[PDB]
């Protein structure tokens, strides 16, 4: 597992879906939006970058490429919304919302 | 997602699980001790 | 007095509770069978000499 | 005092501190099991007063050596 | 600072080499694969292997020497598998007895080591070829196989010198505690081998191959990240990282190869290990016999004190004889 | 005490406790079976007071 | 999740019950066995 | 009474059971073969001298 | 899911019933043994 | 009775019970054969001399 | 897996030859006493 | 992968049995070992 | 990291195991000089 | 108790149980076969009031003072 | 002093009393049985002459 | 955690149970004192 | 239970089966061949009497 | 993978070689034990 | 009683079947001539002296 | 997809007749048999 | 049973079935030459009555 | 991969080939037995 790496042996694994208050799991999914955001926006501007040149069979890996960063995006968006609703309801949780 | 109900449900197995295997320990240990004493 | 079984499951208690006797009726007919003579007076009654 | 855990993962203090108990439990068993008055499996039935104790002196002939004779 | 010790991040390539370059007769055996582990410290690719003509006769050869040895491995343990197992490095195939010379000798006496020998034999001799052919299919130098030759070389002198003295009895044993075992005795047999030079040779050179690939990983590691890996375009198109490569061990010691012509150091020094050591083998026995009073002669001993001396009536009684036959017999004291 | 499977995951938690145990145990049984006194397979039906005992001190 | 108190007080009837019982039963065992071997 | 066995299944409860019987009865006739000394002397009335 | 409550109370019934039966076989079997060797 | 067998398979229930049984019937007889000292008569009786 | 109306043709049989099969052990027994009585 | 608690339930159906039969049959191989040679 | 609360909180739990282990340990050494003291 | 499944890919599951349990079977098998009690292929034949038994603690004087084997 | 279990969990409390009742019950009756010379009495009176 | 009126109900039966136990133990030295006093 | 062989390929299976069987049964072969009382291959002729037995506890 | 109709056809297949396996072997054992043995 | 062969195939019946039935027709013939001294007996009417 | 009840049911009937024909064979050689050398 | 044809390649089936054959039957051959009773380069025209057989002489 | 009716001739040609095989095998042995019996 690329985040939590050793840890994993341990049975630390804050990427794992959430939806009780964690503010472990909540720091690992505000971290992980920000880079699938700029992941997302790097895929794209590749797409216009590949389709501007015009070839072919690149741009239909750069459409897949781009498909799935959207893809992993709303994976870390959904847990977000679960942590964000845990938030509200749980005393002693953060004052800046997730996502 | 894992709900904090999720997480009593397993605890309560953990516990369980923990005091029927120290039960069954404690029996072999007491077998044994019957056997051949180790003091 | 019930109120401490609020929020558990009978199935975790019933087998908690099972496990522990069980365990304590072995371990006291093992030491029983130590301390009183028996079964070993039952097996020297049908021996062969 | 508690102001000490404001650096570090609960989690990893946790799992740091099981891991040096552990050790630290192992290594104290295996050094006695190792010695003779504390080798509680072969000798765990014997009563206090007749478990080892380590020789107040060592003895010898006058004309014994334990190492052979050189330079 | 990075390391360059191993790689966080590998690429995948879906279509692949490992179809070869254009390579004309034989066949490319199985289809590419990556391993994971292999791409963390190397690249990735475990994949298509060549044999041809030479390359599946030195296995069938190969086969067969590995199987001779290892059932009469395991009949000397009674076929007993267990013992097999837990034996393993303390069993041998074992050379004929010595009075038998260059004589053939009987089937569990030695016959079957000889047979595992020439199979193994004709086994490397083969696979030479198929590393031979497959270097000139690829458009490559000869390097390679000369180099090999110079390690078959080595191997040979374990059957030259043998021949040479004159019993295949003197022949290295198969097995992993007793080939042990015999390099020892022959040390001792022929009065320490520390004094024959082209061993004291072969070992500044196997010291030596050492030290030349802990300096070159080391350098190529340490310009790495400015491209020195990619050796052949630094001895095509010279870049910086070969430059400071150079200059490093000029500053350093005072003199440098080149990019290339450090893999003539290193190709030499491997080459000269294997090389020298066969000379070494083939002069003893057959020209020197002690190589300690070898070393006297020529001035290598140096002087201690005297640790004992001896009387003319211990120098008569002390006098052994030297070792000849077994007992066969089991001899009744009784009057 | 069941909040600490939100800071841990259970999945993995099990297997190294499981891998654990049976470390534990097949150590515990070897020391054992090497011993004098415990080498149960040849001697398990010795009575307790014919068991091997490892020496005591002379007491002199 | 887990039980109510309606259901707690329902299972702790039964509890009771079984518990008095298994003690009853085991009385009587002890009742036998001092009659058979007394142990004091 | 019976509310114990809601949320189980009975094909669990039948092999748990059947499997705790087999264990059961076979530790008690190996126990009773030794005490009462059955079937030996089954085996000495038909044994040949 | 499980075992709903209608199911449980039908299965309780023969469960019981099986206990019984099971029981009252070994009772025969221990007055039989009893009557052969006894063992107080 | 017979809703225990909903949701079970004929052939594993046929399959279980077969292999029960042919079990159980061979350890039967070995233990037997054991004890009764036959087939020893039956061979003793035509055995040659 | 079977129904309710497979589970009640299924144990009809099941009951006829556990019976059927107790019959015939029964008298195995009663000519294995006749033959020799293990009490 | 997919896993429903369905199938979870169906698969522990046979895990949990077929570990009981293997066990059931571990302990007739134990009671033929002991009976043969007794190692207490 | 965490809220002063959390610390506090986490504090709590490891100066109570820490004692409690401290404690377990004692009944440990307790029995093992009553079998047999080393000074 | 079968949520279990939804945490584990049950595939994984058993080819590990099948694994443990084989390598275990083999090691109890190993172990016995190299005693001499139990050395069975050798030894199976014999009642287990012939079988061997492992040596007891000495005669309890654990002392020697002997006299020869006959002539 | 009811005041001291708030902010505690009943079940945790409970097992830690409870697991040193059993500790300390157990230890206090093996101590017990060493000095107080029973069992030993007991199982002297129904011993094999 | 347990709130203060939980903890109030909480404490009597801890109370009561801790009384109970103390008393069936008093009886136990009485009967053990007559059978074998250990001053 | 056919359904077996949809949570696993028989493809895998047979080969791992057979490579299993194999290994055991040659494991088992040479165990009793080096084996005194099964050393088929030389003594295999000698009668059930007159095959060896490994030696009892003393005593017997 | 396989259709279930494939699995179906080929337990049967697969059960019926083991259970021609277990036949075979169960002779092979029955002569061992006629000629010589092991209990 | 024929329900039990659905979903079978007829030539795996008849392959366990006719397996079993060499096995157990093996077994009890090489059992047999254990007991019954034949054909010993045979080997012997024949033998050359 | 395997045998249909009524090929299952066809199937019987030769699996009786079959079956009935080999206990009658058996029966005749265990009535040999037992006239040779009886065994009870 | 032909559908074993289709779930593995008969081209890797018959070498890894030629491979197999040929070792066993090279082992079966080394371990009966290596024996005494079978040593039959040596003694393969004894007869029967006066092969070697793995037991000691009778009274020595 | 094969046709269906491509691996049913196959098969037909491996069945024969191996049952072929062990009948050859079979003489040898009888050759064997009669030479110089193992049992
Ligand atoms: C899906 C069906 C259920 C089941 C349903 C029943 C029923 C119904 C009965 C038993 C009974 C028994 N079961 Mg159960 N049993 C199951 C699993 C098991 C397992 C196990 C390892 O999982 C074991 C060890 C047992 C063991 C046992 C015995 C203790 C007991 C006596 C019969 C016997 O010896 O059967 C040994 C069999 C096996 C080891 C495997 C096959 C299991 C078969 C299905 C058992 C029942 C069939 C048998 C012919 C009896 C039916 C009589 C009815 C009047 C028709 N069962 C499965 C999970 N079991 C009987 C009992 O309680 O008698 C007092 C009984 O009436
Ligand atoms: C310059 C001196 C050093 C040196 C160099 C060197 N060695 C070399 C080379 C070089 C340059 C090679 O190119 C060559 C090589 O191939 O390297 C990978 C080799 C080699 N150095 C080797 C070993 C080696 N080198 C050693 C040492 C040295 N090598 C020196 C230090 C040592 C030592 C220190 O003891 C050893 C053991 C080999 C790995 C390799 C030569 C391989 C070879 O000849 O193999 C012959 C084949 C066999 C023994 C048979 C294998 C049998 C299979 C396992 C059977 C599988 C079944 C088979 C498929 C059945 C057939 C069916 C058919 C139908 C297919
Ligand atoms: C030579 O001698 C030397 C070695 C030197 C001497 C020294 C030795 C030393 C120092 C030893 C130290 C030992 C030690 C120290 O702590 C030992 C500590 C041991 C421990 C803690 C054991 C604990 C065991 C716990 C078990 C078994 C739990 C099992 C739980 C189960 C089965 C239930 C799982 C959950 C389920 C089923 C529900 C899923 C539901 C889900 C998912 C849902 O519902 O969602
Ligand atoms: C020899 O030396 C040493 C060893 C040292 C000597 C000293 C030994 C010592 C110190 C021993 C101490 C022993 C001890 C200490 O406490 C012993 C304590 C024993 C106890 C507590 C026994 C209790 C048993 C209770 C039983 C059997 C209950 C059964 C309940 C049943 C059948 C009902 C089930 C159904 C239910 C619930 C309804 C579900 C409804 C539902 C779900 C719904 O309605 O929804
Ligand atoms: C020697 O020294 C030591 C060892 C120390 C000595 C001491 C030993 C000791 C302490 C022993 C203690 C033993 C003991 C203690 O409790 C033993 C307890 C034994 C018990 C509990 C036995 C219970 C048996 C129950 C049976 C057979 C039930 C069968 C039920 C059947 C057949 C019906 C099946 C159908 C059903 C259910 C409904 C279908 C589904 C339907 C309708 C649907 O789904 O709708
Ligand atoms: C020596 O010392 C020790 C060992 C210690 C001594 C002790 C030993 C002990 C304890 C031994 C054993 C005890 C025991 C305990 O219970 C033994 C239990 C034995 C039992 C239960 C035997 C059961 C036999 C049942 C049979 C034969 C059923 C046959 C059914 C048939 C033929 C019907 C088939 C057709 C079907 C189904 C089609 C249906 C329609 C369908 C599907 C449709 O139409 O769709
Ligand atoms: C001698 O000295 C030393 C050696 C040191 C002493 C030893 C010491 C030690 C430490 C020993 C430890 C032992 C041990 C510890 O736990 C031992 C633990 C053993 C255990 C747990 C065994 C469990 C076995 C379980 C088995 C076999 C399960 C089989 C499952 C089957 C058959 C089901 C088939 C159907 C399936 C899968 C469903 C398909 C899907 C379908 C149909 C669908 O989806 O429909
Ligand atoms: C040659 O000489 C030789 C032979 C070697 C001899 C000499 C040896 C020497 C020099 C030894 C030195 C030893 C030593 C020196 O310091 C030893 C020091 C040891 C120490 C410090 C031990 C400390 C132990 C602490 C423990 C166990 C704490 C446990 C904490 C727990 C349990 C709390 C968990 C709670 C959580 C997670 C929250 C859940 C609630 C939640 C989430 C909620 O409520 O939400
Ligand atoms: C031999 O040499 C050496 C060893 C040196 C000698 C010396 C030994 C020494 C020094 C020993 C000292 C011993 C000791 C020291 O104090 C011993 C102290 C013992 C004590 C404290 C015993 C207390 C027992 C208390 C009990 C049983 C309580 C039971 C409570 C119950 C049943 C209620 C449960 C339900 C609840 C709570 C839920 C309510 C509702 C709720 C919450 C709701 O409705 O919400
Ligand atoms: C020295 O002694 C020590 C070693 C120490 C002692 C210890 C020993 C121990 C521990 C032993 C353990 C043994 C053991 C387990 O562990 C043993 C386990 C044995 C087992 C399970 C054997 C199973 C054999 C099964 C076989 C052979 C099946 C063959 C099937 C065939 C041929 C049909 C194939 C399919 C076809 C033709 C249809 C294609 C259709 C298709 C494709 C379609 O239709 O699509
Ligand atoms: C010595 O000590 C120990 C060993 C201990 C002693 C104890 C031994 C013991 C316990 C022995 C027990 C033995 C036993 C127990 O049951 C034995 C049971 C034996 C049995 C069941 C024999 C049954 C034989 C059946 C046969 C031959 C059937 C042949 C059928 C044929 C030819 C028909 C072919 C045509 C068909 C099918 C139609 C296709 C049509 C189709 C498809 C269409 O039309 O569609
Ligand atoms: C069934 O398959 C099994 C399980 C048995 C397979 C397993 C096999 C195993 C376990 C094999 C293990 C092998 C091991 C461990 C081998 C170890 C080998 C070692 C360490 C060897 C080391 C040195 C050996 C040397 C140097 C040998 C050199 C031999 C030479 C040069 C021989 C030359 C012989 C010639 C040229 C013979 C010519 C034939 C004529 C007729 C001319 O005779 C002179
Ligand atoms: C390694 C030693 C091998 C020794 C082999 C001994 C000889 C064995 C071959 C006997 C020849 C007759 O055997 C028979 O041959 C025919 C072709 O002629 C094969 O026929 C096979 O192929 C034909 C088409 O060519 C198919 O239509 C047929 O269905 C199929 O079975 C049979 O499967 C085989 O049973
Ligand atoms: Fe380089």
């Amino acid at each position: 597992p690329v985040n939590d790496g050793i840890w994993a042996w341990y049975g630390i694994d804050d990427d794992r879906p959430m939806a009780a208050w964690s503010r472990f799991h909540a720091t690992r999914c505000v971290e992980q939006l920000a880079i699938n955001r700029a992941r997302v926006g790097a895929a794209e501007w590749a797409l216009a970058d590949v389709q501007a040149r015009g070839i072919v069979p690149c741009i239909a890996k750069a459409a897949a490429h781009l498909a799935r960063a959207r893809a992993e995006l709303a994976d870390w968006e959904a847990q977000g919304h679960r942590l964000e609703a845990a938030r509200k309801v749980t005393p002693g949780a953060w004052t800046t919302p997730v996502i | 997602g894992m709900t904090e109900e999720e997480a009593r449900r397993f605890h309560g197995y953990m516990v369980t699980g923990t005091l029927g295997y120290v039960v069954v320990a404690s029996v072999a240990h007491f077998l044994a001790w019957s056997w051949r004493p180790w003091f | 007095m019930h109120r401490i079984w609020m929020g558990t499951d009978p199935h975790i208690i019933m087998s908690a509770l099972g496990s522990f006797l069980v365990g304590a009726v072995l371990v006291m007919h093992i030491w029983a069978y130590g301390q009183f003579n028996w079964p070993a007076t039952l097996k020297a009654k049908y021996a062969t000499p | 005092m508690h102001r000490i855990w404001l650096m570090y993962d609960p989690r990893r203090v946790m799992v740091a501190l099981v891991g040096f108990l552990a050790v630290l439990a192992l290594v104290i068993h295996f050094v006695l099991l190792s010695s003779q008055r504390y080798s509680w499996i072969e000798n765990g039935t014997l009563g206090a007063d007749q478990a080892p104790v380590g020789a107040s002196a060592p003895a010898a002939a006058a004309e014994m050596s334990p190492l052979p004779p050189g330079r | 600072e990075y390391q360059n010790l191993f790689t966080r991040v590998q690429v995948r390539t879906v279509p692949e080499p490992g179809i070869p370059i254009d390579e004309s007769t034989g066949t490319r055996y199985g289809t590419g694969t990556f391993s994971y582990l292999a791409g963390k410290f190397g690249d990735a690719q475990i994949g298509p292997i060549y044999l041809g003509w030479a390359g599946v006769l030195s296995l069938i050869f190969g086969f067969i020497a590995i199987e001779i040895i290892g059932l009469n491995m395991w009949a000397s343990v009674g076929w007993d598998p267990v013992e097999f197992i837990r034996q393993l490095p303390w069993l041998a195939l074992e050379p004929p007895p010595p009075q038998y010379g260059l004589r053939v000798p009987p089937l569990n006496q030695g016959g079957w080591y000889l047979m595992a020998g020439f199979f193994l034999t004709v086994s490397i001799i083969l696979w030479w070829i198929r590393i031979y052919r497959r270097a000139r299919a690829l458009q490559m130098g000869s390097h390679l196989p000369w180099a090999f030759a110079s390690a078959i070389f080595l191997y040979s002198t374990f059957f030259f010198q043998p021949l040479l003295v004159g019993s295949w009895s003197e022949m290295v044993p198969f097995g992993i505690f007793p080939h042990l075992d015999w390099t020892s005795a022959f040390s001792i047999r022929y009065g320490n081998l520390y004094y024959n030079p082209f061993h004291a040779l072969s070992i500044a050179f196997l010291y030596g191959s050492a030290v030349l690939f802990a300096m070159h990983g080391a350098t190529i590691l340490a310009v790495a990240r400015m491209g020195g890996e990619r050796e052949i375009e630094q001895i095509t198109d010279r870049g910086t990282a070969a430059e400071r490569s150079m200059l490093f061990w000029r500053w350093c010691m005072g003199f440098n190869a080149t990019m290339e012509s450090i893999h003539r150091w290193a190709w030499w020094f491997a080459v000269l290990t294997t090389f020298t050591g066969g000379i070494g083998i083939l002069l003893t026995g057959t020209v020197v016999d002690n190589w300690y009073l070898w070393g006297v002669k020529h001035g290598l001993v140096a002087p201690y004190p005297a640790q004992n001396q001896l009387t003319p009536e211990q120098q008569d009684l002390l006098r052994g004889r030297y070792q000849g036959t077994a007992p066969d017999s089991f001899p009744s004291y009784v009057v």
